[PDB]
């Protein structure tokens, strides 16, 4: 199934996923398409940050849903 | 209705203003100290200060006597102050930005489809209680606040967590310094000021918040500065 | 060696550090004295924001240098 991941700009990353994919798998697919390391990615759906160790079906994320990608700013 | 608390961080608030359609000729910057040596380092002019401070018992003591004196004495609030009340928990970050932009809108430049422009257009003649309800119902700002709440160098807390920190805005309107806190029944008049000394006059009000709460370090001030 | 960390409130925290200390180590030292979580801390030297992975040596921070601490807190 297709899902969409909008960034801050409003650019869309379109991914092919299964509902059984983990959020960690999704972050890996974003790294393969965009080069963004998973450790910096925060994935938001229904205003909630998703946990890497759970699946899209855990979060009832159905086909053609839109998530939001936030990049955690580095501390210092 | 409960929102997520925003990080006191110029990169968070500047990106939030960009999503609301504000053109970036004004940008928040950090304020590192309150002595004039440090302040003379913030780019000029400054048109607003946002102050994060802790809601302690000593605060809410000064807070309740400040209110009752103004109810009796009846201060100086021109009708051209834009003031809105807070009726959403943890919305103070957005209300602070709105207070900052709305009381300076002529200096502000908005972009095509700017959601903040449309909100200020529609709310210009509402009562402060009406503006609070309008914010409750305004999907575009609620959505943008929520994604912005996940930005920053810290992770967003859980929505149920108690928050003991609060944002307010300090601005200059008609030759006076106003503190705008949506938790209070009206703007607070803090004396005389101008566009050219707002930063130093605002920081003097910040100084008083801190000296009332001398053991607390949990303060952050950001300045809305020409860019 | 001694360095000084100034807060917005005007308080000065005096810290014992070494050139090998990472910025993360300095943030840990501030937590030990003031109980501020390191992820809420941002350190500044000569107007410049510091990064977690580098050392005091990398920034040529000397004994009796002054840092600035800004608190990345969340307001509600």
């Amino acid at each position: 199934m297709q899902i969409f991941v909008k960034t801050l700009t409003g650019k869309t990353i379109t991914l092919e996923v299964e509902p059984s994919d983990t959020i960690e798998n999704v972050k890996a697919k974003i790294q393969d398409k965009e080069g963004i390391p998973p450790d910096q990615q925060r994935l938001i759906f229904a205003g909630k940050q998703l946990e890497d160790g759970r699946t899209l079906s855990d979060y009832n994320i159905q086909k053609e849903s839109t998530l939001h990608l936030v990049l955690r700013l580095r501390g210092g | 209705q409960r929102w997520l608390p925003l990080e006191a961080n110029p990169e968070v608030t500047n990106q939030f203003l960009k999503q609301l359609g504000l053109h970036p000729n004004w940008q928040f910057v950090d304020v590192y100290g309150m002595d004039p040596e440090l302040l003379s380092m913030v780019p000029r002019p400054v048109c607003a200060v946002l102050l994060l401070f802790p809601i302690t018992e000593k605060y809410e003591v000064f807070r309740t006597e400040e209110e009752e004196k103004i109810k009796s004495q009846g201060q100086d609030v021109t009708s051209s102050v834009y003031f809105m009340k807070q009726t959403i928990s943890n919305a103070c970050g957005t209300i602070g930005l709105i207070h900052a932009i709305a009381n300076n809108k002529d200096k502000m430049h908005f972009e095509s489809g700017s959601t903040l422009k449309k909100f200020l257009e529609e709310s210009v003649s509402m009562s402060p209680e009406e503006r609070a309800r309008y914010l409750e119902n305004y999907d575009a700002i609620r959505v943008t606040h929520e994604t912005s709440a996940h930005e920053g160098q810290t992770e967003a807390p859980s929505i149920d967590e108690k928050v003991d920190l609060h944002f307010i805005a300090l601005v200059h309107v008609d030759g006076h310094l106003y503190e705008l806190d949506g938790r209070k029944p009206f703007p607070i008049n803090h004396g005389e000021t101008s566009d050219e000394t707002l930063l130093e006059d605002a920081i003097e009000v910040c100084k008083k918040f801190m000296e009332r709460d001398p053991d607390e370090l949990r303060f952050n001030a950001i300045a809305l500065s020409a860019a």
